[PDB]
């Protein structure tokens, strides 16, 4: 019957002029995953930008982002984190004081080596070979303090910080130790090894000395969005 | 101008033909200085006819009367018995008779050039409309950088088809075809060439506008700029040319429009032009400089000659989709228009080629769209 | 543009010779 | 069948030395990197070696660098810990955990709480 | 004590594989190497989906197999009629991270879940006439892997937190809960009868649920990896499954052991989708290489390859009749091979 | 775990007490079953384009 075949062909058309808007807002879109552990500081993270997965909605100077963060899901992530390969950046949050062994971080000898194990896997992963990371070093306010203190060592859960030398391109900031820049630069470093390992161009590691208080967290993630989104274009013509 | 002052010498026959029926017959025999027998319009400008026919008033061509040095001052007799004839060459010549050797190199340059244009628009042509047709035909290859240079590609294949166009309507034949058949289609072709022309140019500062946003301006990728763009690289060009035509309508209507004997209106187009080159050469040097620090910034220190050979490998590719060699010879003196005339032209040509091939036959992911397509024909 | 250039030079040029040959034909 | 069974372990004195074997049966030992995890008593599951499917690439945590050994032997289908220099810390259940895919650079769930792919574990004390 | 039990278990474990290893008398590739093979099977892309913005994760025939319903990334669920390429209805959906999608035997309803930890039933033909979310299943605390209705009533789901469920639509609750396995469940594929399911989980062991009773009839190992898909038999009394292993190994309920294994040196990449032809006698496997197998599932030889995907096919499905076969990818469209 | 321990041998004292067939008799079946559908099946046995709805 023509009649049948004349409404199916409008009905299509209609979903068409529908799908049309949803890709504008779709595309105009950025997608971001939020990783951390429990003791990281990204849940205060996302507190200040404010459910099988949690969602956040803010912008930035009239640019939608859009970020997950994972909520009731079990610590097994080889299945789940495969969703994720489109997403714009996964901004991972570390705890930087974690290198110590505290009962109260997940009762983990070292978390901080637990977050470069995880990072190592996510950065490797094929599905995830194009997707760029922003990684939060948090906690920066805390590790000062237990570098100045001294009780604790990062030598002993990193012998390597022994030989470690601060390199020339420090920027410490204004009254800060030459210790505490030596720790937190050997602790970025770390991640650097892995990102500059298997990085081949596909995808980038952009690290930042954070704090869950910080205001600058937002401007930091829209940067490194802009930048993403750059090279991602530059890439397209060839000229890299 | 060749037709004014053939017409004038036309006007000076038709005044000759009011005064054909001289009947001044039987007075040819006996001998006088001039008998009114003069009846070569054409061997003259004109015959004067006149009894003491002492001078001939007309000698050179009224256009060409202000410029030969003397007036008349030759007296052309047809008598048995009188005076006797004198021609230009005795009398004057005007300057005709100058072998004016001068600039028959530069006539013989042009001609020379018209065949090495033909061939780089030729090559270009053949090109680019199997690049036009790869881009087009493969799904996967749409994006809106492919349709950017899908309309890039259709431009030149413009600017190459309005120059054999040109070059038959007006360069076909010694004889003046469309002397006074169809002028208003000679007009009509020059007025085509000319946007054509324009598109190009209009074209290729699209390419660089577009690039340029989608690096300087933060998440500029809402592709609904995509029809503003094309309207500028058509529209554009467009609004110049119908000036410059209402100009050679108005003023400075001589002949067909090839000629560009007014400078302030050639300004309509040329000007333009030249602002196009401009923009275009400081979209693409603000191009390398964000390039240049996301090289910068990566491969941590990196190397020196790693970094220049990305920037100079991204530089030559950048040069023929942007236009940035017409930067040369832009603002030359007109001493140098043989150079320019051979570098925009003669190797200007093969642009057409040079980008289709970077950007497409040479383009990673067109390789691979044809290389998949051609495997389930190998299958 | 060059192409406007090089079709004005070369239209002056023919036609200075297309008037020149005339000249010839006349005288 | 994916079965990994632990050997070795035991009560050793401060600065003593053990050898931990575990051997693999179910799939190509060859294909999968392999690693070594513990779980200390009123702790977490920490990871403390990993070898590469070759045995060319090798890991190690920052505590046990220098005391620790990681070795693994294709045709025997056998993991190897070496552990020298044994400190009271270094009391815990050691359990050789296999990467989850063959082939694959990266390794995600090793220390993951009930992880399918891990033998059952042999206790250390110091 | 947990040692006493744990040698118990593995007293009954090498019991059972002796029990098993008394009943292969007799290899069915042996029993099969007689037999004509298929031979080059050649399959065109005859229909290409084109609308979803995002990778597919899953694909449902309908029973009439004139219609298919797609899930994407991009939050959307698409109702496609495979005969003219026309979109019948396109579902919002409110959370973009869907993993699976269901069409229902009447077809009335269709299902799909994810991330969320939810499964969301959307009916097909309201008296408004618009697409409407009519029930939401919150039980599981781990994403949603696959799902698959008995009737209109009922539908089975399979999660992350390790766990299968039946639910009665009606009541929103769980009838019964299956907790056998202890990796991610990642497949499920009901009977022909619909009396059991078999279920995939990510810790290489697949298992035959009895749908009524609630118990795990059988279990089957084998698998060196996680297995991501599974189909039963067209018979009901055998099934196939494909693992990230880069295998496909057919099982048989009656025997208790897998009958076939489906692997070649050249293919490295583990297995996404698993389906089998009306007949039973080609088994399709999708893979991470973008690439289909058809395998002869007598002979365990690769008949044909289907190679239209520029991403990894995520998902496969045979029409009712058995005319057809859908293949979803990554790259946001859904192919129709004869 | 000891009630995890208790739970797996419960259920691996289940799957030992199934009645098995020999696997001769199973792939027989199979290979009856593939065979008596064979016609039936359009992908195994293609079918002119006149039936054929997509082509």
């Amino acid at each position: 019957q023509r009649n049948e075949e004349k409404a199916q062909r409008e009905a299509n058309k209609k979903i068409e002029k529908q799908l049309q808007k949803d890709k504008q807002v779709y595309r105009a879109t950025h997608r971001l995953l939020l990783l951390g552990a429990g003791e990281s500081g990204k849940n205060t993270i996302v507190k200040q930008m404010r459910s099988g997965i949690f969602e956040t909605k803010f912008q930035v100077d009239k640019v939608n982002f859009h970020m997950f963060d994972v909520g009731a899901q079990r610590d097994e992530r080889r299945k789940w984190i495969q969703c994720f390969n489109d997403v714009t950046a996964i901004i991972f949050v570390v705890a930087s004081s974690s290198y110590n062994m505290v009962i109260r971080e997940d009762n983990q000898t070292n978390r901080l080596q637990a977050a470069l194990k995880l990072f190592d896997s996510i950065w490797n992963n094929k599905w995830l070979r194009d997707t760029s990371v922003i990684l939060f070093l948090n906690k920066q306010d805390l590790l000062a303090e237990k570098v100045l203190a001294g009780k604790s060592k990062i030598e002993d859960y990193f012998p390597e910080f022994a030989r470690y030398t601060t390199p020339e391109d420090a920027t410490p900031e204004p009254g800060e130790d030459p210790r505490v820049t030596r720790a937190k630069y050997f602790i970025r470093d770390e991640f650097l090894r892995i990102s500059t390992a298997s990085g081949d161009g596909r995808h980038y590691c952009y690290p930042h000395f954070t704090c869950s208080v910080d205001t600058e967290n937002i401007r930091r993630v829209f940067n490194d969005c802009r930048d993403i989104i750059q090279r991602m274009h530059l890439r397209q013509y060839e000229l890299l | 101008r060749l037709c004014d002052v053939l017409q004038v010498l036309w006007e000076e026959q038709d005044q000759c033909l009011q005064e054909l029926s001289r009947e001044q017959t039987g007075d040819l025999g006996t001998e006088q200085p001039v008998p009114g027998c003069e009846g070569m319009w054409d061997n003259i400008s004109c015959w004067p006819s006149s009894v003491p026919g002492r001078m001939v008033e007309v000698e050179c061509p009224r256009f060409l009367r202000m410029l030969t040095s003397r007036n008349g001052s030759l007296f052309r007799n047809c008598t048995q018995d009188g005076w006797s004839e004198t021609f230009p060459r005795p009398n004057l010549a005007c300057g005709v008779n100058v072998n004016d050797s001068s600039n028959e190199k530069r006539h013989s340059y042009l001609l020379k050039l018209k065949v090495m244009y033909t061939v780089g628009y030729s090559s270009s042509l053949v090109m680019l409309l199997v690049a036009l047709g790869i881009l087009c035909a493969f799904r996967r290859l749409h994006c809106t950088r492919n349709y950017i240079h899908m309309h890039l590609f259709v431009s030149f294949i413009l600017r190459a088809l309005s120059n054999f166009i040109k070059d038959a309507v007006l360069f076909s034949s010694d004889d003046v075809t469309y002397c006074d058949a169809h002028r208003a289609g000679c007009k009509l072709v020059m007025v085509l060439f000319q946007y054509c022309i324009m598109a190009n140019y209009s074209w290729l500062l699209v390419e660089g506008l577009y690039l340029h946003t989608l690096l300087a301006i933060s998440f500029f990728s809402e592709r609904k700029y995509l029809q503003g763009f094309v309207a500028f690289g058509w529209g554009s060009p467009a609004i110049f040319v119908a000036l410059w035509a209402i100009a050679r309508h108005f003023l400075e209507d001589v002949g067909c429009w090839d000629i560009n004997a007014n400078a302030s209106i050639w300004w309509i187009i040329r000007g333009p032009v030249i602002l196009s080159i401009l923009i275009n050469f400081i979209l693409f040097i603000n191009i390398l400089r964000i390039l240049m620090r996301k090289l910068r910034t990566q491969e941590t220190r990196g190397n020196e000659v790693s970094h220049y050979k990305r920037l100079a490998r991204s530089t030559l590719l950048l040069i023929p989709l942007f236009g940035i060699h017409y930067i040369v010879f832009a603002f030359s003196p007109e001493d140098a228009m043989e150079i320019q005339l051979f570098f925009e032209l003669a190797l200007g040509s093969f642009q057409g080629l040079v980008v289709a091939v970077l950007y497409c036959f040479l383009n990673g992911e067109v390789q691979l769209e044809v290389q998949k397509k051609w495997q389930q024909w190998h299958l | 543009h060059s192409d406007g250039t090089f079709t004005s030079e070369l239209s002056r040029l023919r036609e200075g010779a297309r008037l020149q040959r005339l000249l010839q034909g006349l005288v | 069948q994916v079965q990994l069974q632990e050997s070795g372990g035991g009560l050793v004195q401060p600065g003593g030395s053990l050898r931990l074997s575990c051997a693999a049966s179910g799939f190509t030992f060859s294909n999968y990197k392999m690693n070594w995890v513990r779980q200390a008593p009123g702790k977490g599951l920490e990871w403390v070696s990993d070898i590469s499917q070759s045995g060319a690439s090798i890991s190690y945590t920052g505590s046990v660098k220098g005391r620790f050994t990681i070795s693994r032997d294709n045709a025997k289908n056998t993991l190897y810990l070496q552990m020298n220099s044994l400190k009271p810390e270094d009391t815990a259940v050691y359990y050789c955990a296999r990467c989850p895919a063959p082939f694959t650079r990266d390794c995600f769930d090793v220390t993951s709480t009930t992880y399918a792919y891990r033998g059952q574990g042999t206790q250390v004390t110091v | 004590e947990l040692d006493q039990l744990r040698q118990e278990a593995e007293q009954l474990k090498n019991q059972i594989r002796d029990a098993r290893k008394a009943c292969a008398d007799a290899t069915l590739s042996q029993i099969t190497n007689n037999i004509d093979p298929v031979g080059r099977i050649q399959m065109r892309t005859r229909r290409t989906l084109r609308g979803h913005l995002a990778k597919i994760y899953a694909m449902h025939w309908g029973t009439d197999s004139r219609l298919l319903v797609s899930a994407s990334q991009d939050g959307k669920l698409i109702i496609w009629d495979s005969y003219t390429t026309n979109k019948v209805h396109a579902i919002p959906l409110r959370s973009s991270w869907v993993m699976t999608c269901a069409y229902a035997p009447s077809g009335n309803y269709v299902a799909c879940g994810g991330l969320d930890n939810i499964c969301s039933i959307y009916n097909l033909k309201t008296r408004e006439g618009n697409v409407r979310v009519s029930r939401e299943l919150a039980g599981h605390t781990g994403y949603l892997s696959c799902c698959r209705f008995l009737d209109d009533n009922q539908i089975v789901t399979s999660s992350g937190d390790t766990t299968c469920a039946l639910w009665d639509i009606e009541t929103g609750q769980q009838t019964t809960t299956f907790t056998g396995h202890t990796g991610d469940v990642m497949s499920l594929s009901l009977a022909p009868d619909t009396r059991l399911f078999v279920s995939g989980a990510c810790d290489a062991s697949a298992k035959l649920w009895d749908v009524r009773e609630g118990m795990c009839r059988q279990t089957f190992t084998g698998h060196e990896s996680d297995i991501n898909a599974i189909c039963f038999f067209p018979n009901g009394n055998a099934f196939a499954t494909g693992s990230d292993d880069a295998t496909c190994r057919l099982f048989d309920l009656r025997a208790d052991q897998e009958l076939m294994t489906y692997s070649h040196d050249n293919i490295i990449c583990g297995i996404t989708s698993v389906s089998f032809s009306k007949s039973g006698r080609l088994l399709l496997a999708g893979y991470d290489d973008f690439n289909c197998n058809v395998w002869d599932a007598l002979k365990a030889d690769r008949a044909g390859v289907l190679a239209g995907h520029d991403n990894r096919v995520s998902c496969l499905g045979v029409t009712d009749d058995g005319m057809a076969v859908a293949t979803g990818s990554w790259d946001s469209f859904l192919k129709i091979w004869n | 775990s000891i009630a995890q321990a208790r739970k797996l041998v419960e259920q691996l004292k289940m799957e030992a007490n199934i009645d098995r067939i020999k696997v001769s008799k199973a792939a027989a079946d199979l290979m009856a079953y593939c065979e008596a559908h064979a016609k039936e099946d359009p992908l195994l046995t293609p079918v002119p384009a006149s039936e054929n709805p997509f082509r």
